[PDB]
């Protein structure tokens, strides 16, 4: 189950 | 024995044309689960275990749903990074990133990670508190500086602690009949001759799972170092593994020499004798 | 940009007897970048059956595969993996061994 958040943008 | 469930994704910029080759891929433990290739016709995370196929087409959208925005993401970084070091675009680049949680001998949560690369150096990890960044440099610095201010820590925590444990734990469960299951290594010894004075004792540990393992040489109770080779463990291709070490001895004296081996599949350890 | 030269591993799933069913692994590891050409060959020739396993990389950032074939073993024939990167000048190759 990958993370359903909003990814962190570098 | 502890778990783990990790995710690996990969994105290298193509300067000469298009966007970037994204794969990602997912592991519970050794053992591959999902796949997605932007490479690939079905723009569907894939699965690679019949365990995982259980689970309904809720699931499989929502994966891919997810996949394709982290290649999004990774696009951008691909971009910012760019940025930051002050790179031209003739240039191929690559970003990894790799996220997970493992659960104890206890099934609960033991540890997660969050952690980033470029050019494959290390670039912005968080620590194992899970409240706190390491920055290579200053670069991720500005990484860094961003990521307090709004909180990141915090929202990765929820997921390493709470969902990723949960999805881990419902997933050794269904696939259970492979996951739970351990193979020992099926030992067996070989005997070459390089010398009318010399010859080679190899030691083999096939047919595995996990791949974690240790092959040690003792000369009359004694561990020893010298003259042996060995391989890095190496896939099967069936998702066990396989490894061999070797011992250079005199011809006549192989009853001294034995090879230990320990795989959390084996009880007590084994013993190989020539 | 740093760059990683591969490790390279031939071998056989299982042990190695004339006429009997095998596959034959070619084992890539420890390189930095992904791009990499590997090629199995059999008595000097490409071999057309060839898949790889899908990109993954280890705790140190350095990427890893597997391509494999099936292939029934004969006395006569001779099996190699050819591999190419950045880091080699020309393609490097590892014959396959008996006890490999």
């Amino acid at each position: 189950y990958l993370s359903p958040i909003a990814s962190p943008l570098l | 024995g502890s778990h783990s469930m990790r995710y690996f994704f990969t994105s290298v910029s193509r300067p000469g044309r298009g966007e970037p080759r994204f794969i990602a891929v997912g592991y519970v433990d050794d053992t591959q689960f999902v796949r997605f290739d932007s490479d690939a016709a079905s723009q569907r995370m894939e699965p690679r275990a019949p365990w995982i196929e259980q689970e309904g087409p809720e699931y499989w959208d929502g994966e891919t749903r997810k996949v394709k925005a982290h290649s999004q993401t990774h696009r951008v970084d691909l971009g910012t990074l760019r940025g930051y070091y002050n790179q031209s675009e003739a240039g191929s680049h690559t970003v990894q990133r790799m996220y997970g949680c493992d659960v104890g001998s206890d099934w609960r949560f033991l540890r997660g990670y969050h952690q980033y690369a470029y050019d494959g150096k290390d670039y912005i990890a968080l620590k194992e508190d899970l409240r706190s960044w390491t920055a290579a440099d200053m670069a991720a610095q500005t990484t860094k500086h961003k990521w307090e201010a709004a909180h990141v820590a915090e929202q990765l925590r929820a997921y390493l602690e709470g969902t990723c444990v949960e999805w881990l734990r419902r997933y050794l469960e269904n696939g259970k009949e492979t996951l739970q299951r351990t193979d020992a290594p099926k030992t067996h010894m070989t005997h070459h001759a390089v010398s009318d004075h010399e010859a080679t004792l190899r030691c083999w540990a096939l047919s595995f799972y996990p791949a974690e393992i240790t092959l040690t040489w003792q000369r009359d109770g004694e561990d020893q170092t010298q003259d042996t080779e060995l391989v890095e463990t190496r896939p099967a291709g069936d998702g066990t593994f396989q490894k061999w070490a070797a011992v250079v001895v005199p011809s006549g004296q192989e009853q001294r020499y034995t090879c230990h081996v320990q795989h959390e599949g084996l009880p007590k350890p084994l013993t190989l004798r020539w | 940009m740093i760059q990683r030269t591969p490790k390279i591993q031939v071998y056989s799933r299982h042990p190695a007897e004339n006429g009997k069913s095998n596959f034959l692994n070619c084992y890539v590891s420890g390189f930095h970048p992904s791009d990499i050409e590997v090629d199995l060959l059999k008595n000097g020739e490409r071999i057309e059956k060839v898949e790889h396993s899908d990109l993954s990389f280890s705790k140190d950032w350095s990427f890893y595969l597997l391509y494999y074939t099936e292939f029934t073993p004969t006395e006569k024939d001779e099996y190699a993996c050819r591999v190419n990167h950045v880091t080699l000048s020309q393609p490097k190759i590892v014959k396959w061994d008996r006890d490999m």
